[PDB]
């Protein structure tokens, strides 16, 4: 049973410091490239930091480099994010995310429960979901769209586009990896397609639990970037 | 060795 | 007069050419065939490399004696002096460390299982390289070009008291490059032979005894070649530094033959180890 | 003298069978193919060397995507390679290092191995845990495991030095069908393309065709003079070659029940370790103790080419399902990809 | 180039590093192949060196980690799997001295001692074991002293013309076994007269293995 | 003895079955193999190598 439990959140004055922790159990923590992703209260997902298996590679988002430090303690199966000079714009839910990378793997396949942080009072690829909400009725069929400012198709043949579903009150869940691959455990009524720059997620016979926000994400190059999200409302 | 001087 | 210089330059050229040829063939064979997989291959590689670098300096010496003047400038004078001292010290210390490795292999096999990894061989090579730099650098700085009586001299200038510093350098070279290396090689190889004399694979059969005899003969040949090739130049240096011996044409021929003998060790190094190597004959 | 009357009756049945085979030997494959063009210049090159094993390699198996492959070596490691990049995808540590065989499930979800431990271990490559786990240890053979092939994710066929073959239910771990009748060590087996039949090669110098679902021997093929080390189905399932210590490869047609052609050269005297067909069946690739792989014209028996890139016995080889490449594995601890 | 393959190439190197570090341990291992006819004293030797095909045991002595493999029950052709043990450090061949006088079975071809001698001939001369040291444990010496008092060695060796003393019979048997080595100059046999109580036998195998290590290092260092 | 008699009748049962199988002519058997090779020669990349742009191990 895979578990990731973040802790350390709370209320902090601006300019202060705070260390978040992510506690891993139920899997081979060491061999998993961890990722911190944050979500502002009424906003979309924003990638924060990445530390590879073995700690050989670390990447930060531009808005956080210099201020945040990501680390891991493999013997105790714990991930850390040491934050300093906290600003009001850092107030968000922080998700711990596991991601293993090898031929045919499914990155971003498990997200933590999230911890809440409250701070008192260019070259990056832009992901565009032009449709902010969509009204739907059960049994019908939906098509969500996403576009990239650059081609996501690589010379190796892969197109590095991911689809996530965030149900209300829960952590995001991987649906599609590399545009067309169906994630493990997700019902076959979801399917993804596209070509190069424009992409489409199609749901067949939409059910009740399918309601939520759908984010697209590019993994062609760092920093990883999400779309604004498309909401599915009941009629 | 020894050369130069 | 001219005959003596002709013979001196002929010996210089022969030594240089055979040293370069043998060392480069050893380098090619080592890089192609052996693969840097055994610890002994790393040592042979470094020995051949430093030996060819040492041999590279000979024709500069030959032309310096022939013309009696140095035209290649102060930069090249510094480079030549530093590279010569560097390569001499590195070749000698590589010989010493190879002998110590063999002694540890034969007399401490259980420890040799752990201590004789190729990574440790490369570490020891790097340490030897650095410790030779620790004396090459001061010689590099002190190397200047001074106007001699005839045309020019590429020599070393020492701060006053210059006699004190020159004597200290000569004594340090003689000790740390001849006496202690000879002692280390002799002691290690003697202990190795004493331990080999009491092994079950060589005691009891004519063939076995013959193999032991040939191992001892190869060890003794290496040690004798090193002693014979490095002793005369050092004793000549010490006798000239201690006694103001009058200059004669015989003095010049003897001195140049002593230098050629000091570089004959370099020339014979590959024969001694690469060529005689049983593994090499595969 | 009951044993006498039976031993003499078997000789009469052998003569009947020999005569029936002679009766339908109206021609030879060799004379049938004189008219067709030779294959000509087969100039194969090494495109990849897979480095990282530290002992002899005895087996490998291509995945069905023609890109991943698994190799098994006595260093106790099962390595899965991405042959396109040479990246190692997984390195699986074996409980027993005395492995002789490995296999890739056609689904790609599982690998298998085993050897002198007499156990066929099944490994789950797609765990939630993120690592590879032993999912089953198939116990019951009484000699070394010489070969194994998945039928699907729940069924696998094994060959053993105990002279038997077996069909296993992986879920329950039980031997559900046994295949007895060989009188010597079974060295190799090959699944028919439709997986309804398999052939086995044994140290009795015979090959046997087995019906998987009925659990009995349909046909028996003799002709080799020594050990059969290797066997491979013709791609259409109507024939199969037989690598043997006699430095010969004798393709046997099932329906005609006899040898059609032998592939040998006077200057090849070493054993054969492995055989495989190209996608069209035109090329027969064979690995030799003399460190080389020979490429034979399967229709005309002429040697078409040589793969000489190893410094020790070639122990295994395989051709991708798409036919694009052949891999060779060697006691020298390297694999090479050729095309 | 290398968009997400960068994390894949990093993983390949991270597991390529653990293969290297696990192969360094294995290269220090002393690999021992235990052979001998059933009841020759093999499992007793295992007990002495201590506190389903290939039964295995490992133990430490004088800071050397030994790995011993007992082929055990293996009903198959040796020639098909024996080459797997090419490269073992040493073979330990156990011989039951007291088996020399065992009566032939119902259809037994030769006596127990002669079948053991035949096994030794095949192993010592095996092409895969040309450069392998053979250590011979002549075991069950205690029973031999009781049997030799009443049963002459000529039952086993009709050509034996010596006396039925321990010393003459033991020396003759040892010679008979060692004479089977057709490559004495390239291969050396280490013969020990162990028993059920003998404790220096582990030391004997340690001493024999140390000489083998010396030969390998001399071979590697170019001196051989 | 009791094991040699059980194996001896197993050999008779097996030989009886093998004698009764349907066999075709070698000439027909050889023709079928030739027909397969010719029909699939174009899809065999080892027989007729493809350009480097179609070759995964050179791309
Ligand atoms: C000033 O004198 C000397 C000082 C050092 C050395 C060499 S170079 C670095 C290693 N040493 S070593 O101690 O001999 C040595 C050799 C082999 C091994 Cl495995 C371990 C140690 C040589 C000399 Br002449």
């Amino acid at each position: 049973d895979v578990q990731l439990v973040e802790s350390g959140g709370g209320l902090v004055q601006p300019g202060g410091s705070r260390k978040l922790s992510c506690s891993a159990s139920g899997f081979a923590f060491s061999s998993f490239g961890m990722h911190w992703v944050r979500q502002a209260p009424e906003k979309g997902l924003e990638w924060v930091a990445y530390i590879s298996s073995g700690s050989g590679t670390i990447y930060y988002a531009d808005t956080v480099k210099g201020r945040f430090t990501i680390s891991r303690d493999d013997p105790k199966n714990t991930l850390f994010l040491q934050m300093t000079s906290l600003r009001s714009e850092d107030t968000a839910m922080y998700y711990c995310v596991r991601s293993i990378y090898y031929y045919g793997s499914s990155p971003f396949d498990f997200w933590g429960q999230g911890t809440t942080l409250t701070v008192s009072s260019g070259s990056d690829i832009v992901m565009t979901q032009a449709t902010s909400s969509v009204p739907v009725t059960p049994g019908e069929s939906v098509s969500i769209s996403c576009r990239s400012s650059k081609s996501l198709l690589h010379s190796n043949g892969n197109t590095y586009l991911y689809w996530f579903l965030q149900r209300p009150g829960q952590s995001p869940q991987l649906l599609i990896y590399r545009m067309s691959n169906l994630a493990s455990g997700v019902p076959d009524r979801f399917s993804g397609s596209g070509s190069g720059t424009a992409f489409t997620l199609t749901i067949s016979r939409l059910e009740a639990e399918d309601v939520g926000v759908y984010y697209c994400m590019q993994h062609l190059e760092y920093p990883l970037t999400f779309g604004a999200g498309t909401k599915l409302e009941l009629k | 060795y020894x050369g130069f001087x | 007069s001219m005959i003596t210089a002709i013979t001196i330059m002929a010996l210089y050229s022969i030594v240089c050419v055979v040293g370069l040829f043998g060392n480069f063939l050893v380098m090619y064979v080592i890089v192609r065939y052996t693969k840097m997989k055994t610890a002994t291959n790393i040592y042979i590689f470094n020995l051949a490399l430093a030996d060819a670098l040492a041999t590279s300096t000979l024709p500069f010496q030959s032309v310096n004696y022939l013309m009696g003047t140095w035209p290649f400038g102060t930069i090249l004078c510094k480079i030549v002096i530093s590279i010569d001292y560097y390569n001499m010290f590195t070749s000698i210390w590589t010989l010493c460390t190879m002998s110590v490795d063999r002694y540890i292999a034969v007399c401490h096999p259980v420890k040799a299982l752990d201590f004789r990894t190729p990574r440790n061989a490369k570490i020891i090579n790097v340490c030897n390289w650095i410790l030779s730099s620790a004396i090459g650098l001061p010689v590099m700085f002190m190397a200047t070009t001074k106007y001699r009586q005839g045309s020019i001299d590429c020599t070393l200038t020492f701060s006053h008291p210059t006699w004190y510093w020159e004597n200290l350098l000569k004594i340090c070279v003689f000790i740390f490059a001849f006496i202690m290396p000879v002692l280390i090689i002799t002691v290690c190889y003697g202990l190795m032979i004493l331990r080999l004399k009491s092994v079950r694979m060589l005691s009891g059969s004519k063939e076995k005894d013959r193999n032991l005899r040939r191992i001892t003969r190869m060890v003794l040949v290496v040690v004798a070649v090193f002693i014979v090739c490095w002793t005369p130049i050092h004793i000549y240096v010490i006798i000239k530094a201690l006694v103001t011996i009058p200059e004669t044409t015989f003095q010049t021929v003897s001195w140049h033959f002593c230098i050629a003998l000091g570089y004959t060790n370099s020339c014979l190094n590959p024969v001694l180890y690469a060529f005689l190597d049983e593994n090499f004959k595969r | 003298s009951e044993l006498d009357q039976l031993r003499q009756e078997a000789e009469q049945l052998k003569n009947q069978i020999r005569d029936a085979r002679k009766a339908c030997a109206d021609a030879t494959l060799s004379q049938i193919t004189n008219n067709i063009d030779p294959v000509g210049r087969i100039q194969m090159r090494t495109r990849r060397t897979l480095r990282g094993h530290l002992a002899k390699i005895y087996a490998m198996h291509w995945g069905t995507d023609s890109r991943l492959l698994v190799s098994a070596s006595q260093d106790g490691k099962l390595i899965i390679w991405d042959s396109y990049t040479t990246n190692k995808v997984h390195a699986i540590p074996l409980r027993s290092s005395w492995v002789m065989t490995c296999a890739y499930a056609p689904s790609g979800n599982y690998v298998a191995c085993g050897g002198l431990d007499n156990i066929c271990s099944i490994y789950n490559l797609k765990t939630r845990e993120g690592n590879v786990r032993v999912s089953r240890e198939l116990a019951g053979h009484t000699g070394y495991l010489s070969c194994c092939r998945f039928l699907d994710d729940n069924q696998i066929v094994t060959s053993s030095g105990d002279t038997t073959c077996a069909l296993w239910d992986i879920e329950t771990g039980q031997q559900t069908t046994t295949f007895t009748g060989h009188t010597g060590d079974v060295m190799s087996l090959s699944l028919a393309p439709d997986t309804r039949l398999f052939v086995s090669g044994a140290c009795d110098a015979s090959a046997k065709l087995w019906d998987v679902r009925e659990g009995m021997c349909r046909q028996t093929f003799t002709g080799h003079e020594s050990d059969i080390n290797a066997i491979c189905f013709f791609p259409n399932g109507n024939a199969f070659a037989t690598g043997s210590d006699d430095a010969t490869c004798r393709l046997f047609d099932l329906r005609a029940d006899q040898e059609l052609m032998t592939y040998s050269h006077d200057n090849i005297i070493c054993g054969i370790t492995s055989v495989s067909f190209s996608k069209s069946g035109r090329l027969l690739l064979a690995g030799y103790d003399d460190f080389n792989c020979n490429v034979w014209d399967a229709l005309k028996a002429d040697r078409a080419g040589v793969l000489a890139g190893h410094d020790n016995r070639v122990s295994c080889l395989g051709v991708t399902d798409d036919g694009m490449a052949v891999a060779t594995g060697s006691w020298d601890s390297f694999l090479k990809i050729w095309n | 180039l290398s968009a997400e393959d960068k994390a894949a190439v990093e993983r390949s190197k991270m597991i390529d590093r653990n293969l290297r570090e696990d192969g360094e341990k294995a290269a220090k291992e002393v690999k021992l192949l235990l052979l001998g006819a059933g009841e020759s004293g093999k499992s007793t030797i295992v007990k002495q060196m201590k506190i389903t095909g290939i039964v295995e045991t490992h133990f430490t002595f004088k800071d050397l980690y030994f790995k011993m493999f007992d082929v055990g029950g293996q009903r198959s052709e040796r020639k098909k799997w024996i080459h797997c043990f090419e490269g073992v450090t040493a073979i330990i061949f156990c011989v039951a001295l007291s088996d020399y006088d065992l009566v032939l079975a119902e259809d037994e071809e030769m006596n127990r001692m002669h079948e053991s001698m035949k096994l030794f001939d095949s192993i010592c001369n095996n092409k895969w074991f040309t450069e392998t040291s053979i250590i011979l444990f002549l075991n069950k010496k205690d029973l031999f002293e009781e049997k030799i008092k009443r049963s002459p060695l000529t039952i086993c060796y009709p050509e034996y013309t010596g006396s039925n003393t321990y010393e003459e019979a033991a020396a003759y048997i040892q010679c008979q076994f060692e004479d089977l080595n057709r490559r004495k100059d390239t291969k050396e046999i280490y013969t020990h007269f162990t028993c059920a109580t003998d404790t220096k036998n582990v030391q004997f195998v340690f001493d024999a293995v140390t000489d083998v290590i010396i030969k390998n290092n001399l071979k590697e260092c170019g001196l051989y | 003895n009791t094991a040699s008699i059980a194996q001896a009748r197993k050999l008779v049962e097996q030989l009886k079955m093998e004698a009764n199988i349907d066999r075709i002519k070698v000439s027909k058997a050889a023709a079928d193999l030739m027909a397969y090779c010719e029909a699939h020669a174009k899809e065999d990349p080892l027989l007729t190598p493809v350009p480097a742009s179609e070759n995964p191990f050179r791309e």
